[PDB]
């Protein structure tokens, strides 16, 4: 099928950029003193 | 616009005579057509044979001619195919087949005239909607 | 204890991370079968002859669909309401052509979701709760029954069941509108009042409780930390919330009784959605929306259109184009 | 197909028997308060 | 014995089967050349559909390969009737007149390719060898028939395009160049010939009933000209009732 | 391939017949595009992607 | 690539459900 | 070189008159006296080399012949088009109102 | 569950982050030409 | 120019996956308790 050839990278970064943001914030929360 | 005596003036016969129906006759004609005919002929079409409609021009080209009161009254007594060739009372409501189409049992001659007048008057009002089917709804 | 006793104790145990229960004994296998078949079919199923006219419709991702166009396609009109399990097909290839996955999925799902409802009763009983959460769930459940079972029954085919897909859903909606004028049906109207009103009251309740949360935190922390799970004291001031809302409208239009409020929050969407479901389930037997086509006529008898007649024109468009190769006779009678 | 049919029949019967016998197994008493409901 | 009703048959699959004759039916049905005859019922029950594989450039001998039927027990031709002429050399010619003389059939090749066809004997004209003074288990009929387009002229593709109806262009690509889409936009109605052999295996000389095997060859669906059709060979069993008319 | 061809000639085959008796499968192995030492580290994908899908 | 991308996202969602259920922060009473 | 044969036929007399060899049977409703009796006969005995050959249908009454005579000016013949006569389309072409 | 005694914290200092990012970015700058081909 | 159509995403993921890994490790190191 003749899909938009930027759809893959658009989708990958749409997931990965905010997901990474959240994982960074989560892990550094856990590593804070209890 | 009004339902005038002119709108209600329709051909009686093939020889140029007309009859001017009263407003009560028009209303009766509508009621009676709904009662006995509209299950197949709603809006001037024919649901069980869409090739034949109740348009005035169609009725004019039927044999014998059905575009007048006498032709339509006769049709309701002894219906024929469009070419006049076969009598179809056994499969089309008629006074002749009132035994098998029981709604015809109570229709009087006056009532047939009213139904006939409705078939002729309605396209004068509705134009192409009459016999037009869904395209013109 | 003997084995059966032990087994019964485990099934009904209040200590399992996920409650099993007797309902769950039926729910778990049926939902897993429906899920596994759906996933595989949505990915990899070949085209399905939905309309029984040897015109196969592609629903799966591998056969040219995306998430929005994809579906598991209803079983063939040739089958109608006949039961078409795998073992009634000569082969899986035939089963697939004829839309066998649809039936397997919807039947396992409807059984499983019915048992999900039963399971909600069952756990409420084990935990000493009141029993009626399941009654609220009967609203979406009834709606799924309507579109996957009752409508097919009425129309005489699972081919007219809602497709299991996003675009398929819209197709079902547009054809339903053509055939039943659902928008003009008071039960779908109640359904709309139910979901628009459920959304309104959801936002309203959320906003009013959030408005009235008691100060327990500082500006550099989430107000959420001001509530601790299982604390005895209410966490917002209902008197303040009522003080607010009663002035927004007038006093006697606002609830000062939390129980009465929370009952209204349940009842409004549930009852509306029950009417939505009943709309679909009764249009299943072709008692349709209000028909005011040519209801307004002038002194001569000319038709004076209203907005109902304009709706009618749109509906006609849908009617004449839908399933464009399937009708041979002038009336669409089912 | 015949073997599949029979297998599914046996599977369904197995689970249905568990549901019925299970609810017959003193279900009213499986609650946290009053058990003597018989 | 039996004389089965619709309620005995319904849902069994027997409705898609041709009648059979028992093994004792090895007689001779005499033909009076002064008498006119009809086939009152011709029935064809296909048991195998074979599709000719399409080879790569090689010009190897392409084989007909087996396929899986996916449209269920909806394949037989039946209630066919027509004149059975006695010709001046003693050959018989069956001229098909009417009946349930086609079935759309879809079969599937290894790997998934679906092959629709209009399995048919429409306008069949089939003849025996000369001097057929009795129909016997040596009799055979060979003939030709017409294979019209699998879809008729009103059929609309998924984008609304058709021959006697529908759009005449790809309206979703309003400014695409039309030339590369011409084969999909301009629908064509195929009409080709097929060939069939009927080999009589059983004759009840008393009743005029004959049964045997057939093999037919014809083209499959071409999707109103959008693609090349496949060659299909159909094999099965037949039954005919011959009558003086 | 040469051995088969020679045996065919010696049995009275014409040259056309001798070479026509060689299986396409055998001939295709005697083509360097099927040699695994003709590739490239960053030339990705199936062999079909380079020389094409062999037809005949 | 399209199909892979859809299936990948779905499978991540399914894994998330697993972690959200079985590896949740446990709720603790005060 | 690809042609839609129905569109092409509309540029012949088929587009101007009742084609005795092709036109669907409802078209005979246009003129007095032709439908259904003569219409059926005409379709059944088609095709015709010329319009006048319609007069040679066996069994026509004298009245039928005269009706046919009066309507020849509204008839034509063109070569039979497979697409218009297959499917029983001359008897029902999928058009109602 | 009593806690697992084998757990240890993990560290990456700033200099290591910078070294690591340099490695990755330079490798990308090197290999990207071959990836595009 | 007719480049490989996966080079873009290959390069972006090559950079991003390991870079993110290191950023995650650095930030959670900084957020740890000091002496
Ligand atoms: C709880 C488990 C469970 C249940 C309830 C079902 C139920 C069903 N499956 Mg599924 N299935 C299951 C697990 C189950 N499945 C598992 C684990 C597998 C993998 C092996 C499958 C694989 C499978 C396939 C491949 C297919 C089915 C199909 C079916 C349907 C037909 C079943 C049938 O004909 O048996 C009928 C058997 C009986 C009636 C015997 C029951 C005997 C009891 C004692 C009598 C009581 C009957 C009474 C009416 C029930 C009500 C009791 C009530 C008062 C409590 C039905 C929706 C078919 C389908 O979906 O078709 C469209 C199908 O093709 N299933
Ligand atoms: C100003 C905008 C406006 C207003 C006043 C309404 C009003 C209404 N709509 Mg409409 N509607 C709108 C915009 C609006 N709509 C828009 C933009 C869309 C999308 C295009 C729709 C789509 C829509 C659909 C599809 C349907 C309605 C329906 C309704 C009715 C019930 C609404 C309901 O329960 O909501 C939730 C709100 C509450 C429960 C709060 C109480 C609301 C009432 C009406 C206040 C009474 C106050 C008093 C008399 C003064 C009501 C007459 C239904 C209908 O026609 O029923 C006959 C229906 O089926 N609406
Ligand atoms: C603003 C415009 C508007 C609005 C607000 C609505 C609103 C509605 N319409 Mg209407 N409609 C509209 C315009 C609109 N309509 C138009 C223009 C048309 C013609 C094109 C239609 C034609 C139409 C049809 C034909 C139908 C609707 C229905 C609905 C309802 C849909 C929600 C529902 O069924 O909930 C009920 C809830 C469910 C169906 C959910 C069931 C969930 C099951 C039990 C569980 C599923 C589990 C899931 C698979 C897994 C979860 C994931 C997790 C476990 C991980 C709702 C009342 C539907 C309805 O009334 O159905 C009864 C319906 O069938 N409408
Ligand atoms: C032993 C492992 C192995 C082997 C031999 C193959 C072999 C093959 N695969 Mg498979 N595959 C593999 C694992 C493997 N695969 C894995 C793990 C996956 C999941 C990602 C895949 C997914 C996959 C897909 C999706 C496809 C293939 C295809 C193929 C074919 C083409 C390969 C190609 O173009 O490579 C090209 C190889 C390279 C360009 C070499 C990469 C060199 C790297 C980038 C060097 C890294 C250097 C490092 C960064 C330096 C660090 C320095 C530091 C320490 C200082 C070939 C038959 C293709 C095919 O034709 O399928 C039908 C195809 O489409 N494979
Ligand atoms: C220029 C000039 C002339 C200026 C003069 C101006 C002037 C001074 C005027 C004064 C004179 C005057 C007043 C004239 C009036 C003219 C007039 C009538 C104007 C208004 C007309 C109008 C269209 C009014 C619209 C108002 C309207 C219909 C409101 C909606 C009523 C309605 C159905 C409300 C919903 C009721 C309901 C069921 C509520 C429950 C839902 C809900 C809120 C759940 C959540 C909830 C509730 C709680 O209760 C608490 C506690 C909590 C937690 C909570 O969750
Ligand atoms: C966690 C997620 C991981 C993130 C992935 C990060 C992606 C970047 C890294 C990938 C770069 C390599 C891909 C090359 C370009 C490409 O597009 O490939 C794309 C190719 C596929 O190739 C494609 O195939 C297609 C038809 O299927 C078409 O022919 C295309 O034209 C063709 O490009 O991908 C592969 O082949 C994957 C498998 C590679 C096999 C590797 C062999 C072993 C290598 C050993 C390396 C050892 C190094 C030690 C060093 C110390
Ligand atoms: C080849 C077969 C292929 C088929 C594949 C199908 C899956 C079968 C795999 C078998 C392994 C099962 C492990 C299950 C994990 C688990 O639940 O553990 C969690 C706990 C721990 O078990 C607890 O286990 C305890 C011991 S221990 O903790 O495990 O050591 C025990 O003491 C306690 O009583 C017990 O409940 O188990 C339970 O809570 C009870 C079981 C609940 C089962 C839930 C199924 C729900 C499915 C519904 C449909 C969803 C569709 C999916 C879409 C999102
Ligand atoms: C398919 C699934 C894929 C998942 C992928 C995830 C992969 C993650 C890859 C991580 C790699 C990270 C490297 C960390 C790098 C890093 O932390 O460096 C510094 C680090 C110092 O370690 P120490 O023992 O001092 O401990 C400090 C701690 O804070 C480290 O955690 O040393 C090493 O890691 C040894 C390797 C040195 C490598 C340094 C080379 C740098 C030279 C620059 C080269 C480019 C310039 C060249 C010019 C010509
Ligand atoms: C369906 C069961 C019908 C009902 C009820 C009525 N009519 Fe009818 N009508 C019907 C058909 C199928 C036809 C065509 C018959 C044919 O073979 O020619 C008709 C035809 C007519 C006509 C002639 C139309 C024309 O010449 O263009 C007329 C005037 C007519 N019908 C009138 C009529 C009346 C007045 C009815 C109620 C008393 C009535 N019809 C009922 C089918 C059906
Ligand atoms: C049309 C069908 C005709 C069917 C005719 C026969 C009627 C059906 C009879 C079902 C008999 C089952 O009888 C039932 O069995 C279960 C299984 O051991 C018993 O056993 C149960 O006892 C207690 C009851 O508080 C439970 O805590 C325990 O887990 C369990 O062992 C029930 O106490 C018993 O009442
Ligand atoms: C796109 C690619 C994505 C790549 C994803 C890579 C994910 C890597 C996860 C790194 C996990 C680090 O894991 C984290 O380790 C730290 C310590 O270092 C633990 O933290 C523990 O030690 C620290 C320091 O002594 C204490 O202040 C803290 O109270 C204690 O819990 C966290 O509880 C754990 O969440
Ligand atoms: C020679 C057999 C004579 C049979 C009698 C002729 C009329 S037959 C007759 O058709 C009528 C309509 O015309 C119906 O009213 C009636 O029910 C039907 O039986
Ligand atoms: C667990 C894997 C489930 C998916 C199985 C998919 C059906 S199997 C699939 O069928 C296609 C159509 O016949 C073939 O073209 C293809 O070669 C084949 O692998
Ligand atoms: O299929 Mn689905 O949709 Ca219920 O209507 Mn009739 O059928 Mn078909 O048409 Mn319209
Ligand atoms: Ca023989
Ligand atoms: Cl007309
Ligand atoms: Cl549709
Ligand atoms: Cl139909």
């Amino acid at each position: 099928m003749e899909v938009n050839q930027l759809g893959l990278i658009a989708t990958a970064l749409f997931v990965l950029v905010p997901s990474v943001f959240l994982i960074i914030l989560y892990v550094q929360t856990e590593s804070q003193q209890k | 616009a009004e339902l005038t005596p002119e709108v209600l003036t329709v051909p009686l016969n093939s020889e140029g005579k007309t009859i001017t129906l009263t407003e009560k006759q028009y209303l009766e004609g509508k009621r009676l057509f709904q009662y006995a005919c509209a299950s197949c002929h709603v809006g001037g079409i024919t649901k069980t044979n869409p090739s034949l409609d109740l348009r005035t021009e169609t009725l004019a080209l039927a044999t014998p001619p059905r575009d007048n009161i006498e032709g339509l009254v006769d049709y309701m007594k002894n219906p024929t195919t469009y070419d006049g060739e076969q009598e179809i009372a056994e499969v089309h409501p008629s006074l002749r087949s009132a035994d098998i189409f029981p709604k015809m049992r109570n229709l009087t001659e006056k009532d047939l005239v009213a139904i006939a007048g409705h078939i002729l008057v309605e396209p004068k009002i509705l134009g192409d909607k009459w016999g037009g089917g869904k395209v013109y709804y | 204890a003997n084995l059966w006793e032990r087994f019964c104790n485990w099934v009904t145990s209040t200590d399992n991370r996920l409650y099993v229960g007797w309902f769950g004994v039926i729910m778990i296998p049926t939902l897993l079968a429906a899920t596994i078949c759906f996933v595989i079919a949505f990915i990899a199923a070949p085209p399905v002859d939905i309309d029984g006219i040897r015109e196969p419709v592609s629903g799966s991702l591998l056969y040219g669909n995306n998430i929005i166009t994809g579906a598991v396609v209803p079983s063939s009109n040739a089958i109608g309401l006949h039961f078409y399990p795998i073992w009634e097909a000569a082969s899986l290839d035939e089963w697939l052509y004829n839309g066998g996955p649809y039936q397997l999925i919807i039947f396992h799902f409807l059984l499983g979701a019915s048992c999900y409802m039963g399971r909600q009763w069952e756990l409420s009983y084990r935990l000493g709760m009141r029993p009626w959460i399941c009654v609220a769930y009967s609203a979406p459940l009834a709606s799924a029954f309507a579109v996957f079972l009752i409508y097919p029954i009425g129309q005489g085919s699972f081919s007219d069941g809602m497709p299991l897909g996003i675009s398929g859903t819209f197709n079902f909606m547009i054809v339903f509108q053509a055939e039943h004028n659902i928008l003009m049906h008071p039960f779908h109207q109640l359904g709309v009042a139910g979901v628009f009103g459920g959304a309104l009251f959801c936002a309203m309740h959320g906003s009013l409780v959030t408005s009235s949360l008691i100060r327990e935190t500082t500006e550099t922390e989430s107000a959420n930390y001001g509530y601790k799970f299982g604390q005895e004291e209410e966490t917002y001031n209902i008197v303040a919330a009522h003080g607010y809302f009663g002035r927004l409208i007038f006093q006697y239009a606002s609830f000062n009784n939390s129980r009465s409020l929370h009952f209204f929050l349940a009842a409004w969407p549930v009852v509306g959605v029950w009417f939505a479901a009943l709309g679909i389930s009764t249009m299943a037997f072709n008692l349709n929306g209000f028909n005011f086509n040519h209801s307004v006529i002038d002194a001569k008898g000319n038709v004076i259109n209203t907005w109902a007649d304009i709706i009618n024109r749109a509906n006609l468009g849908m009617e004449v184009m839908h399933e464009r190769n399937a009708h041979n006779f002038p009336l669409d009678l089912a | 197909m015949e073997t599949l049919k029979i297998t599914v029949y046996i599977v369904v019967t197995f689970f249905v028997l568990l549901f019925v016998f299970g609810f017959l197994s003193g279900d009213p008493a499986r609650n946290p308060k009053r058990k003597d409901l018989e | 014995a039996a004389t089965l009703t619709y309620d005995d048959i319904v849902g069994t699959g027997l409705a898609n089967k041709c009648p059979t004759l028992d093994d004792t039916a090895r007689g001779a049905y005499p033909i009076d050349s002064s008498q006119t005859y009809r086939i009152a019922r011709l029935c064809l029950q296909p048991t195998t559909f074979l599709v000719k594989e399409e080879p790569k450039n090689k010009r190897q001998e392409a084989e007909f390969v087996p396929t899986k039927l996916v449209t269920r027990e909806t394949t037989s031709l039946d209630q066919i009737q027509g004149e059975l002429k006695v010709n001046s050399d003693g050959s018989l010619t069956f001229v098909e007149e009417d009946g349930i003389d086609f079935q759309p059939v879809t079969v599937q090749m290894a790997g998934g390719e679906r092959i629709p066809l209009l399995f048919t004997v429409k306008n069949l004209v089939a003849s025996t060898q000369p001097n057929v003074t009795s129909i016997t288990t040596s009799t055979d009929f060979k003939g030709e028939f017409n294979v019209p387009s699998y879809r008729t002229a009103n059929f609309l593709d998924p984008k609304g395009r058709g021959l006697a109806s529908g759009y005449d262009s790809a309206i979703a690509l309003p400014q695409a160049k039309e030339e590369e889409l011409a084969r999909a936009n301009v629908k064509r109605f195929s009409l080709t010939k097929g060939q069939i052999s009927l080999n009589v295996a059983k004759v009840d000389g008393r009743t005029g009933e004959i049964a045997g095997t057939f093999e037919s060859e014809q083209l499959s669906d071409d999707d109103m000209g959008a693609h090349e059709p496949h060659e299909v060979k159909i094999q099965g069993v037949f039954y005919a009732s011959i009558e003086p008319a | 391939i040469n051995r088969r061809v020679q045996a065919s000639l010696a049995s009275g085959a014409t040259l056309e017949e001798a070479w026509s008796a060689i299986p396409e499968k055998l001939a295709f192995y005697d083509y360097i595009g099927n040699n695994p030492a003709k590739g490239g580290l960053f030339r990705t994908g199936p062999m079909n992607k380079g020389d094409g899908i062999a037809q005949a | 690539m399209e199909t892979i991308t859809y299936v990948f996202i779905f499978a991540c969602i399914i894994a998330l459900f697993f972690f959200a259920i079985f590896f949740r922060e446990p709720p603790r009473i005060t | 070189e690809l042609v839609n044969v129905v569109d092409e036929k509309l540029g012949t007399a088929y587009g101007e008159k009742i084609d005795l060899n092709n036109t669907n049977i409802a078209a005979f409703i246009q003129y007095r006296g032709l439908y259904p009796t003569l219409a059926k006969l005409i379709v059944k005995n088609a095709p015709y080399e010329s319009v006048e050959d319609v007069l040679n249908i066996p069994g026509l009454t004298e009245r039928q012949k005269q009706i046919l005579r009066e309507n020849l000016e509204h008839f034509t013949v063109t070569e039979v088009e497979t697409a218009l006569v297959e499917g029983g389309d001359r008897y029902n072409n999928g058009l109602y109102k | 569950m009593e806690p697992n005694p084998n757990r240890q914290p993990v560290e990456l200092n700033r200099t290591s982050l910078y070294l690591g990012l340099l490695l990755i970015l330079v490798l990308a700058l090197l290999f990207s030409s071959y990836f595009f081909n």
